[PDB]
């Protein structure tokens, strides 16, 4: 299968904010749309028939495993075969009737980190060659709605419902610090690419910033809805912003400027930069899964699926993107170049 | 050999 | 912007074929759909209400009168008075039940030829009042399918049904010339950008050369369907070719190479370069107009209508298509750079 590019055209949909009030659709550059490392189409390969809403999904490094997060179960499933279609192992959940929210990866490959809709946070050899839990680490937070491991491994950082971020000494098992000051739920939450920020989005209407060493608040960006999705471009720069209403705002970084992006009809759910930083996917109660232009959101590809897309992941080697559905499956992407 | 009629038709 | 870039993606549709059976899709290079001098997109601008099916059209220079053919008649439209919902002229041509085929204008926008389904070709005066007939070439073909205007302003070519190519001296309304060759009726036409050489296309399944000088067949490529329409680069090399089987195929010049692009469903049943050469339009009775990158064919915009597309114009300086419809009217469109 060979596919190609064909131009289309939108009322304007990408906008810029300047320091001054200023709103102006942008005049998008000749790379906007196209170019090296840029996406010319989305290949549908895999369904993963988890049976459960995908409220969580992600691809280990090297890209070989899925990771679907649904209720009470994490299901594993090889991508290496296409083609397949049918999970190789799966992580029962304590009590089996939680959602999960969150699931992230050592860079060994061998540890994952579960949260959700439970006062516990899950640690899962997969060594293995079978899953076993490693331990449990309870909160006095109901729900964890979001995870981030830091760049050395050694922390995990969790958003808890309570607005609190959680950080846990992953080796020793123990909470060691909060990151204190949503005043409702933490959704979302990313790390700086040089590692020393801590950004974090709120059912508060607030995207915050944190000092990693400090322990401290340094930056607060007050919205209009609340905060449902974030992500760090990993080339630095840029934080793009998923919001109940619809838009996805991006954010120049310690700058006064920013994008506001409108393709999607509904709450955008999540979102993730592509690892070489160009560009960056969103995604959508309205069933959309939208890829845009890093920072100025050219319109690279839309997909539109047949239920709700909650959540998704793209591939430490940007040749996959996957997507976690209220039709109680997940998608496998190829990404075509 | 074609007409407008056989084209449309 | 107004209307922004956004990008789509389709199976393969255009191909290399080289000198052996080999096809490869072609790998678009950086400005295949976006570039000086190529179009973002289309707009609708006008509705021309002929009431008949438009067989023919042509925009003047000025743009500013757009020419469409129908049954016995063509009318002339003022669109730049945007307010205007009837004609401000019509010719009286043909029998009120012959369809007028082809119209075109002289260099210099003073006369109009025009031919169709009848032995008469008609030689419009358009200096005022009150456009009248100057002249008519009584050819002893039944019907004519397409003309052109030698660059030179001296000779108009008839494709005759019978698949001859009429020479006409338009001065004194002598056939001075006739083309002999095609064994069905001749389809369409085009000269080279260096004036030197006629193309023919036809319902004989052949594409022809003629030397304009000399008078005799130069080339001859035989399909395996019929030939409904052609166009010449105006920058050279590149030669268009819209089929029955609802290929267009891009024929190198002299040479055995050639790329085919699928994208219509249907016959192809009329395509235009624009004058830089850049690009040109193909049009279906599927229903579409599809525009293209010269030469391999990137899908630059596609128009789908209400219904067959059996005509087509650009203006001199490429600003506006004209398109004639099986719904009994004509579209204008604003080509937006």
């Amino acid at each position: 299968d060979y596919f190609q590019g064909a131009m289309g055209s939108k009322p304007a949909y990408s906008f810029h904010v300047t320091a001054d009030g200023q709103m102006q659709p942008v005049p998008f550059p000749p790379d906007a749309l196209i170019g090296p490392g840029i996406p010319r189409h989305a290949r549908q390969i895999n369904t993963l028939n988890h049976g459960e809403v995908v409220c969580a999904v992600t691809i280990s490094n090297p890209t070989r495993h899925v990771y679907t997060g649904g209720k009470g179960c994490v299901k594993v499933w090889d991508i290496s075969h296409p083609g397949n279609k049918s999970p190789v192992s799966q992580l029962d959940c304590l009590n089996r009737d939680n959602y999960i929210r969150s699931c992230k990866l050592l860079p060994d490959g061998c540890t994952l980190i579960v949260g959700g809709e439970a006062s516990t946070l899950s640690i899962w050899d997969l060594a293995a060659p079978t899953p076993r839990i490693k331990a449990e680490l309870t909160s006095s937070a109901p729900a964890c709605y979001a995870l981030a491991i830091s760049p050395d491994s050694k922390v995990c950082f969790s958003c808890c419902s309570d607005g609190n971020i959680a950080v846990w000494d992953l080796h020793n098992q123990t909470l060691v610090r909060q990151f204190q000051g949503h005043t409702d739920g933490a959704s979302c939450i990313d790390i700086s690419n040089d590692g020393t920020k801590l950004w974090t989005g709120g059912l508060d209407n607030t995207v915050r910033s944190w000092d990693l060493r400090e322990g401290r608040q340094l930056q607060q960006h007050d919205f209009t809805s609340q905060i449902f999705s974030l992500g760090y471009c990993p080339t630095g720069e840029w934080l793009a912003v998923g919001m109940e209403s619809s838009n996805v705002e991006v954010l120049h970084v310690n700058k006064p400027d920013k994008y506001q992006l409108h393709l999607h009809e509904s709450c955008v759910l999540s979102l993730k930069f592509a690892y070489c930083g160009k560009w960056f996917v969103s995604t959508g109660k309205d069933n959309l899964l939208n890829a845009w232009r890093t920072p100025y959101g050219a319109s690279i590809f839309q997909s539109k699926e047949s239920s709700s897309v909650l959540s998704c992941d793209i591939s430490v080697d940007d040749k996959y993107i996957v997507t976690g559905s209220g039709d109680k499956k997940a998608t496998v992407y190829e990404v075509i170049y | 050999m074609f007409s407008i009629d056989n084209i449309l038709a």
